[PDB]
């Protein structure tokens, strides 16, 4: 069982390593979801320049 | 002398009389000659820029109904 002990101690790096970027990636997406509650200022905006070029073929 | 002045004075009345009259139909002529179709110029071009100010409109609008 020298390998299987092996297997055990390589998962568990591998279950750290995960974990870590487990981590990592939750610190990241809290980034994420930041960025796009600031950003959400684009749907009257968008929409009013939409009417814009909709009026553009409407003449 | 009396007549006289009397006769003098009733033509210089007339004479301004028919005077008034030209001064009066001078100003009625100048408003009928071109003045209507002036202002007819004036709010035709107008109307254009209400044209002009349409397309821009519609965007204000919009801003208010979001």
């Amino acid at each position: 069982s020298y390998f299987e002990q092996q297997r055990q101690a390589l998962i568990e790096e591998i279950a750290m390593n995960f974990e870590h970027v487990l981590a990592n990636i939750n610190k990241l997406n809290r980034s994420l979801e930041a960025v796009i509650a600031v950003g959400n200022e684009f749907s009257s905006v968008e929409a009013l320049w939409s009417q814009f070029e909709n009026v553009m073929s409407w003449s | 002398t009396l007549t006289e002045e009397l006769e003098k004075l009733e033509q210089q009345i007339t004479l301004t009389l028919q005077e008034i009259d030209s001064n009066f139909a001078k100003a009625h002529r100048i408003v009928t000659t071109s003045i209507l179709p002036l202002v007819e110029q004036y709010g035709e071009h107008s109307r254009a820029v209400w044209e002009a100010t349409k397309f821009w409109k519609q965007f204000f609008e919009a801003s208010a109904n979001v």
